């Protein structure tokens, strides 16, 4: 089905419009409080241990 | 950046009836260890004033 | 509307004043406000009676004395508390033998019964401890034969045994720490009576007839609070009768006796409650095989909704088997009084025998032949 | 009385400027508005003006008000270039709520109550 | 369960992928002088006020206990 | 005199000192698991239209 | 808010308040408790 | 899917797994967890400690010390009840005092303060009578001094004394009922807390910002049960140091004499926790002007909802008066340990005045106020 | 009819019967409770 009539979005460049029309790979995230690890990082999670 | 190791996942990680007996062991030898060092440092402490060092004086 | 607007008369209105009910309820169906009524009468009497307990060997039987004679309205208190009892478990008793004629466990009222013979265990336990606390020959004696039990779990018997009196005998710390859990316990009971209400307003009673009675309700609060209160005034007269003019017909005579650990009575038997369980206890000749036995009975009564088929009327066969259960589990509480023969013994073993043919094989086979005969 | 009523008002609004002053000071790091501050919950007058609004009006003060928990969650305030931007006293539900308490204070005059009550949950 | 209308876009990381405890030791000084920078006012009347009354108080009682002295 | 007040002051203390240090362990450790499971939250991306 | 803001707010009016009969049939209720609390201790030489 | 199908799985996940929470609530939103904890560790250390007291005045002191020395555990169940009862007292005091700094009970949770008010005043009582049960010079003098306090009541002032008694004074039957009240009333305690915090998840929390926050609701159970362990486990370690290493630091050393009804100490005090209506009560120099002062604190507790105005950070002049309120109630602690005299009875009763002035004076009219400077 | 109801009427079946290994899986429950019940007991060396 079509978002126009599902959604019912608003018309315009906002800035939620756009990112709902082509969503972008470099999302940041808020890092005051945590440090992300580098994108990919494989293996299970060493807090298992702690 | 540091990561768990995927073999000792996959041992004593992965299924919870391995893991609660492996928590046991952990939990006696961490608890026999806490003892350990808590008497050490006492004895040390105070040597000399305890009912045990004047019958091992008395001897 | 006023209770629309405050949470505690919305739930007060739900659950006791505009609650579907079905009409054709008959005065069996009053048990369990009456079991409501003599918990609460027996928590009161209680904390009452609490003012003037002292806990303690050397002064608990001569405190139960000074409550008697000297405390204002002192023996109304405790022959109430003592004759309470007795009315608490008739009708406790009548309400399970109400729900096994009618099936009243089944499919979706198994949480409803379950929690019931939860609610039934922690009686029994509450009764006998509480009965201990007197401090009087049959007191004594029968916590220590109840006790000294333990003995029957091979290895880990008499440390048991030791932890739970506090000693090597009974003693002080044994009579001490049964006050405190004699207490405590009538609290659980009342929380575990909430929940036991609460889970049947989930679907609602049954019916005498026992078809779906969805399209015939009515409120509680108007027209089954006056048919409660005709029942709860018959109640009001036997508990004032026994008060008042028989007040030690269903004791025994020995616990006026103060508890000598040296000597003991002639004939050791518990109040008439606990007299069926006594007798299948003492038919089995071997105290592990009796433990089995009476931890069996409780089985089979927590797997009643998920083995019993059948109903009241219009099962027949199973209706008809009901009368030969009551006969033979009051044959069983005439049994536990009497005195240890072989003949008593012999009837005892078949009466155990016939109780659990009937628990475990007249419930699911005879009511599954019914349903064949009826809808098959 | 009336001789001193006559000054004790500009005294009232300079003792009103500084208080929003300060508090729209405070409110600014959150992004918030003075009339962000007012609960539905709290007053069913507020409840009653909310629902008389255009939806896009209602939105955005949603989205002021998920923005301001976010930031008190992470224990952050906004950016510089964002808390230049923040106009405090800018005002979407003062006209509303005043006509509704009009309505109720002449509803009341004439022995009518107001014509909703609380929001009730369950 | 009371639908609340709004137009946002959520991102949410794994907390697999972050660090737990690391930033706190960074942020712990700037927390500790915000914390006193907000509180400080409160904390400051609330000491004067104890302080100073509780101070007079005792003054004046050792003052009363000098007075019946001989 | 003060040992008949206090006879188990000994005991009380090594138990204390066992208690204190197994408790502030524990402190640390259940900061760590609350940290660990509030991660995602206190670092989530919000992007709205609103600007004020 | 309902107790005092409702009375800053002006809506508390004199054709909003209780009548004068209203208050009187509610305040017969005080009898009711004065001779409940003397059929409960019964303090009296009243009798005669 | 499995919680649909019983009653208690969904009544349990509903109300402390998947219950919405706002997600800014910080550390002042642990009391109420701790308060429950706290009640938690009372009950059960009480009812250890019941198996040992004995409820009489020629053996209460004396089973004191028996638990104390020849009881296993007995000396930490004792200091642990103790010293959790001041605990208990702490964290209730800081959850009454973070209402009063947000203005948390207003609308529409006017029923969350009103229960809470009838807590506190059950808990003060609960504790003053468990105070009773040691039999030492404090427990048996402050009650002699406490109860005293009817005889103010003109007419039937005596009366209501010597049925509160027993007797002509404080003796054995005092601290037998005093014993069965102080069994009984945690459990109103618990059934209180389990209405107040049933009457709390109809709207839910309020939080730090003092907005409307059903924008940004989280599950109570994944997030804010390990947010309530770090707190739990920083009361455990409070817990642990009063246990171990200060065991008699917040009481009272006359308590280790055994009560004697012809000699009275020297300077008769309360607990710590009731030093400040101790103190309301020292500085008024007329009995029946105390006992109606401590009313009247009491029933401006309980108008708070409906007088009060104001509440947390934006609304900055009671926010600033909070702590000249908080001032004046750690002075009305202070003032109560201390003996009377001329300057500590003025500033007694200026500190009295101050504390209803606060109450009932800026409370509504600084609220409106500063409401009209905000929106007006 | 949940118990000897579903078994008389047919539905219980070989299939909709747990597997062996979720058997062998709720089986190895048995080593848990067991060292549970030595780790809180502890009696070393106990074993004849
Ligand atoms: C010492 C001096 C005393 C006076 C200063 C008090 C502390 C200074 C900073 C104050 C502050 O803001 O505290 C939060 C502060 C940082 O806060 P933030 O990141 O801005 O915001 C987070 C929230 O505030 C906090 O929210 P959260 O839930 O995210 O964080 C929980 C946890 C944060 O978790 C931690 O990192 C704490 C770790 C605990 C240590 C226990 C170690 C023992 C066992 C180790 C096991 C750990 C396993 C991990 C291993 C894997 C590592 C790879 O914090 C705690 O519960 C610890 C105590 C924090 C303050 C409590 C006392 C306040 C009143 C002052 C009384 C003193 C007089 O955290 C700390 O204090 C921890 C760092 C240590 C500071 C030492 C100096 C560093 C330079
Ligand atoms: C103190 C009471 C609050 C404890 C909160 C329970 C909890 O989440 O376990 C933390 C904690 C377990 O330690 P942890 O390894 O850091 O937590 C497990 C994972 O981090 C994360 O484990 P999870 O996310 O699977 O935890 C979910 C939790 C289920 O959590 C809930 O639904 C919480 C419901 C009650 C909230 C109590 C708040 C007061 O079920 C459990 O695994 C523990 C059930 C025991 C409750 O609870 C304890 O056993 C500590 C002593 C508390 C007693
Ligand atoms: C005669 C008997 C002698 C007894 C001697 C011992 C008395 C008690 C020990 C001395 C106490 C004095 C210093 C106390 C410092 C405590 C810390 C503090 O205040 O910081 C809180 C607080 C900290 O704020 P925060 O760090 O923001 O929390 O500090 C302040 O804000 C400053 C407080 C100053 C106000 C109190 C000043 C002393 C009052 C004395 C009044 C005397 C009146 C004389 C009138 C009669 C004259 C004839
Ligand atoms: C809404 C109503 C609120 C009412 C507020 C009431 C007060 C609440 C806070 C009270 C703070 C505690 C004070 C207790 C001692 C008072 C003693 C007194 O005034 O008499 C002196 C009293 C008698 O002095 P004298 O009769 O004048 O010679 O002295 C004592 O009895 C010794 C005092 C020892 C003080 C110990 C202080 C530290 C204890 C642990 C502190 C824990 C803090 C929180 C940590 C846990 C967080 C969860
Ligand atoms: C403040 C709340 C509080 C609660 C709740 C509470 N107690 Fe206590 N209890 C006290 C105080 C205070 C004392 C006096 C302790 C002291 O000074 O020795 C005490 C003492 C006792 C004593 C006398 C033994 C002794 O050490 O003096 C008994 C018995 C007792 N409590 C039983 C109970 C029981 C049973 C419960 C709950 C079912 C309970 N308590 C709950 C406050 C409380
Ligand atoms: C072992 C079984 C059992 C015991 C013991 C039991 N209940 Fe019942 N109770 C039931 C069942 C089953 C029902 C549902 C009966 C029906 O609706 O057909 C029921 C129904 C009730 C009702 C609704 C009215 C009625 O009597 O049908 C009340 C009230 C009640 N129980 C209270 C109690 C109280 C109070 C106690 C004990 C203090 C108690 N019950 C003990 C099984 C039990
Ligand atoms: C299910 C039964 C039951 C309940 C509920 C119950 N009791 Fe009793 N209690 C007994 C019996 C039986 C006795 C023995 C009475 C006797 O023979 O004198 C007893 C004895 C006592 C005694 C000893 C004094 C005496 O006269 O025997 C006290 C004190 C007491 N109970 C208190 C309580 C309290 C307090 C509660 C509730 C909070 C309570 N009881 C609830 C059955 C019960
Ligand atoms: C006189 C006031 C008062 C007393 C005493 C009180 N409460 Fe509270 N409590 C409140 C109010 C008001 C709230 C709502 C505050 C909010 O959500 O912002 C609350 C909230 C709570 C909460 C939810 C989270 C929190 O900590 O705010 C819990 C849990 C709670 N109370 C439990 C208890 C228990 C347990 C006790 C005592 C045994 C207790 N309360 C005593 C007033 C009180
Ligand atoms: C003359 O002799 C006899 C008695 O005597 C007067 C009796 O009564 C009984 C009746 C007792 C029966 C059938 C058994 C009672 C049931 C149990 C489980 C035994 C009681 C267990 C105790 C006291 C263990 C300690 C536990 C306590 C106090 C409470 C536990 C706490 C909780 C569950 C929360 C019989 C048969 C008897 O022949
Ligand atoms: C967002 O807000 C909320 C919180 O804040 C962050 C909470 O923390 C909680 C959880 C509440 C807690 C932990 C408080 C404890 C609750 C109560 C009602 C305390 C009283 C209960 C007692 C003392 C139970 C003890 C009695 C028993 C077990 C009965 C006796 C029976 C036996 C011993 C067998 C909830 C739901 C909440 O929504
Ligand atoms: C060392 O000692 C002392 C205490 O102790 C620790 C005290 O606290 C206090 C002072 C405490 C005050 C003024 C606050 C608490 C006040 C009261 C009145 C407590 C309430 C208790 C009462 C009236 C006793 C009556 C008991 C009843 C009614 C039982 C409850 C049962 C029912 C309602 C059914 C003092 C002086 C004291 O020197
Ligand atoms: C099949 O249809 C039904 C019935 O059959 C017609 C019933 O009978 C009932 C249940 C009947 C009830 C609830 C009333 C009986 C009374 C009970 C269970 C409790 C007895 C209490 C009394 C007499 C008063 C107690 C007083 C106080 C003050 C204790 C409370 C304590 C505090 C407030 C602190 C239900 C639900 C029903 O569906």
């Amino acid at each position: 089905s079509d978002a126009v009539e599902v959604f019912k979005p608003e018309t315009g460049l906002t800035p939620t419009n756009r990112l709902s029309m082509a969503p972008t790979p470099y999302i940041k995230y808020d890092e005051h409080n945590h440090k992300r690890f580098p994108p990919g990082t494989e293996g299970r999670p060493f807090a298992y241990f702690v | 950046v540091m990561r768990l190791s995927e073999a000792l996942y996959q041992t004593f990680f992965k299924r919870s009836t391995v893991y609660i007996p492996m928590l046991l062991v952990g939990a006696y030898f961490s608890n026999e260890a806490i003892d350990y060092a808590v008497d050490k440092m006492w004895t040390t402490r105070n040597k000399g004033k305890l009912f045990s060092d004047i019958i091992a004086e008395r001897t | 509307r006023m209770h629309n607007k405050i949470q505690l008369l919305s739930v007060l209105n739900t659950h006791l004043v505009a609650y579907p009910t079905p009409m054709n309820l008959n005065y069996s169906w009053n048990g369990g406000s009456l079991a409501g009524m003599m918990l609460a009468s027996q928590m009161l009497t209680g904390i009452l009676l609490a003012m003037h307990y002292v806990g303690h060997v050397d002064y608990a039987f001569a405190s139960v004395q000074h409550l008697m004679t000297d405390v204002p309205s002192g023996m109304i208190l405790r022959y109430a508390h003592a004759n309470g009892a007795s009315l608490f478990f008739i009708v406790v008793y009548l309400h399970v033998l109400r729900g096994m004629y009618y099936g009243s466990g089944a499919q979706p009222r198994e949480i409803v019964w379950i929690s019931g013979v939860v609610i039934l265990l922690v009686m029994i336990i509450t009764a006998f401890i509480g009965y201990v606390l007197p401090w009087g020959q049959m007191s004594f004696w029968g916590a220590t034969v109840i006790t000294s039990l333990a003995t029957a779990i091979p290895v880990v018997g008499k440390h048991i045994m030791y932890w739970l009196w506090g000693g090597f005998s009974v003693d002080n710390p044994t009579l001490n720490r049964f006050y405190s859990f004699h207490y405590t316990l009538p609290f659980i009971l009342a929380g575990l009576s909430v929940f036991h209400i609460a889970a049947l307003h989930q679907y609602g009673s049954t019916n005498p007839l026992g078809v779906n009675s969805q399209s015939s309700l009515i409120s509680f609060g108007s027209y089954f609070g006056a048919k409660d209160l005709v029942g709860a005034l018959f109640l009001a007269l036997v508990f004032s009768i026994l008060v008042f003019f028989y007040p030690d017909l269903l004791g025994h005579p020995d616990n006026l006796i103060p508890a000598n650990p040296y000597s003991t009575p002639q004939h050791i038997v518990p109040e008439w409650y606990f007299l069926w369980v006594y007798a299948i206890l003492r038919s089995i000749p071997n105290k592990a095989m009796g433990v089995l036995a009476i931890g069996l009975v409780f089985a089979s009564l927590f797997a009643m909704p998920f083995i019993g088929l059948g109903g009241g009327k219009f099962r027949i066969i199973t209706e008809w088997l009901y009368w030969t259960f009551l006969a033979d589990v009051l044959l069983l509480t005439w049994l536990g009084g009497n005195e240890i023969t072989p003949i008593t013994s012999f009837v005892g073993q078949c009466c155990t025998a016939y109780l659990f043919f009937y628990l475990l094989v007249c419930q699911p086979l005879v009511g599954y032949l019914e349903t064949q005969f009826a809808h098959g | 009385t009336s001789l001193l009523k006559q000054v004790a008002l500009p005294v009232f609004n300079s003792l009103a400027t500084t208080y929003r002053s300060v508090v729209g000071a405070k409110l600014a790091k959150y992004g918030l508005r003075f009339d962000d501050l007012q609960d539905p919950l709290k007053d069913e007058d507020v409840a009653e003006a909310l629902r008389r609004l255009p939806p896009d009006v209602v939105v955005a003060r949603n989205c002021r008000l998920r923005r301001a928990l976010d930031l008190s969650c992470k224990h952050e305030a906004l950016p510089k270039d964002l808390l230049e931007k923040q106009t405090p006293e800018l005002s979407y539900l003062q006209d509303v709520l005043n006509e509704v308490r009009a309505e109720r204070r002449e509803r009341a005059q004439l022995g009518a109550p107001a014509p909703y009550t609380r929001i009730y949950y369950d | 369960r009371q639908n609340i209308p709004l137009r946002e876009i959520l991102y949410q990381l794994s907390p697999y992928q972050q660090d737990v405890i690391r930033q706190t030791f960074t942020n712990a000084p700037k927390t500790f002088l915000r914390f006193f920078k907000e509180k400080g006012v409160g904390l400051a009347t609330f000491g004067v006020l104890f302080f100073g009354i509780k101070g007079y108080t005792e003054h004046e009682m050792h003052q009363e206990r000098l007075a019946e002295r001989y | 005199l003060a040992w008949a007040s206090y006879p188990y002051q000994d005991e009380m203390r090594v138990m204390g000192i066992k208690a204190c240090l197994m408790i502030s362990i524990l402190i640390g450790f259940a900061a760590y698991s609350k940290r660990l499971r509030w991660a995602p939250i206190k670092s989530q991306r919000i992007v709205m239209d609103v600007v004020n | 808010p309902i107790g005092v803001w409702s009375v800053f707010q002006g809506y508390v009016t004199p054709a909003r308040l209780p009548s004068i009969q209203t208050l009187t049939r509610v305040g017969a209720w005080g009898g009711v408790v004065v001779v409940g609390g003397l059929y409960m201790v019964q303090p009296w030489d009243w009798l005669a």
